[PDB]
């Protein structure tokens, strides 16, 4: 079966990046890497989770950080 | 200096040299993204100055061929799906479109009956 | 630096370059164990830094590319068994599975009766 | 030296060294235009002084061979269509005049029912 | 002795290394003239000392190896019709002969009537 | 340095670094004689000490690979006979048998038509 934890493994790497991109210190990332991981996940059709995972990660940042500062301003 | 007109690819270990415009037929494509001089993603530069793309070094021929002359150039022994699985990656749909027809065209004879 | 995200191969004298994670589509595989940086079983290296892999590089196309994009990458005149035999060495269980279907699938026509 | 009869072509990644006379076989050829010492052209690698031509090095062999010994030599792997379009770029009206016939000859022979 | 027995043929930009007596199988050969220290060779030399020759670097393989072990080595992909016109230039008369038969030999199976 | 277990051959220009034990696999091979530190040797490229061996590098692959793992590994583009001649020069008897079987298998299959 295609089931495996590696799906989570790429999740993180894609996730730690996205968080970093939102954290505005992009210098530590690589486009070639990132595109491939995102690519492989959807290739064996787990995108509907990755899209969902995408929805959460950005949602996390705005509400938890962006919303706070605008309140503080 | 800070910019140049030639981009050097290290696809799969083999090296390619091509022009920026060569990487701009489809500006949604992976190749286009590297072609940009944005500092937002450092990319995977190599000491040779090449951009380390880590997919098949060989099936990249037909992909870059279309990115210079807009037609399906396949070495006879190369595998049609080979470029397709390569074309999907770089995100140039037009080649991906015509590739599928070439496969379907292939089977009109290879799937025929007497 | 302390580590590079990609490790070069030198299978049978020919060269293949890819990122560390490409060698990990089936951790229970020959390439995976060496892909790790564990010194306790660390193999030897070519002075280019690539890993020596003493085996047929001709049929490595189908194998390494399936590790990248998980499909059967065939070349026009590469033998059906060779991919089976090669894949068996690398121990990426799914690949060895799908080939067996391909050969049987092939014999569906190659062993077909009018 | 002020001039050198040897021109150094960097044709898309694979170097080609050839004589000025060989490129100048018919001046209409885009290759001929490169050879001239006029001030229009300035694209070359600074260290080595090789013209940067961004096209498929593989298919350039048949193009240059015709410009060296006046015949169409194509390795079995190189696609005839690939040299054809490759030839079209350099504007060697004779070569393209030839390739289509071999192309047609290739196809006519294949699809020919007895 | 202010002279060497090994020469560096810079054919087609490629560096081929070979020893004087290797090239003298046919003294009427182009190379045999290159092999000497005549008063009409000094101009054709590189900064390294390699002789600058301006023909195909890849079809040269069968020619040079024939001058080594008197047998044709045609890498399977290469075209028999292509070395012939590289043979003609070098003036290996005997080698010109056997390739021509090989060309004729190929048609025995390819120009056959089932 | 007392001695270098690594030795740097030159085989038709291409440097092939290797170790003595690789070269000492066959008591009667040409390469074995090179390993001897006796005074009968004068082809050292003294700029580095690389011994010069004027023959085709391309077919030196299978010779050196077999000289490390005792199986005839091939890059398909290389000629079947060329490796026969190439090893024949180096005097690796066991190998030249294997290739003579390889050719026998190649042609024998090629020599049959149902």
């Amino acid at each position: 079966t295609m089931d495996e934890k590696y799906v989570n493994s790429i999740w993180d790497l894609l996730k730690n990046a996205i968080q970093e991109i939102q954290r505005k210190n992009n210098s530590g990332l690589s486009f070639e890497e990132l595109y491939r991981n995102a690519y492989t996940m959807v290739l064996h059709k787990h995108g509907e989770k990755l899209y969902t995972g995408l929805r959460e990660v950005v949602t996390e940042h705005l509400i938890n950080k962006v919303r706070e500062d605008v309140l503080n301003s | 200096g800070s910019v140049s007109k030639w981009v050097r690819l290290n696809v799969g270990g083999t090296y390619f040299l091509t022009t920026r415009q060569t990487l701009c037929r489809d500006p949604k494509s992976f190749l286009y993204r590297l072609c940009q001089a944005d500092p937002d993603l450092d990319s995977d530069k190599d000491e040779t100055g090449a951009y380390l793309i880590d997919r098949d070094p060989t099936y990249f021929g037909p992909v870059l061929n279309y990115l210079r002359h807009g037609k399906l150039v396949i070495n006879k022994d190369l595998a049609e799906e080979g470029v397709l699985e390569e074309a999907e990656f770089y995100n140039i749909t037009s080649l991906i479109k015509l590739v599928k027809d070439k496969i379907r065209e292939r089977d009109s004879k290879t799937s025929q009956v007497p």
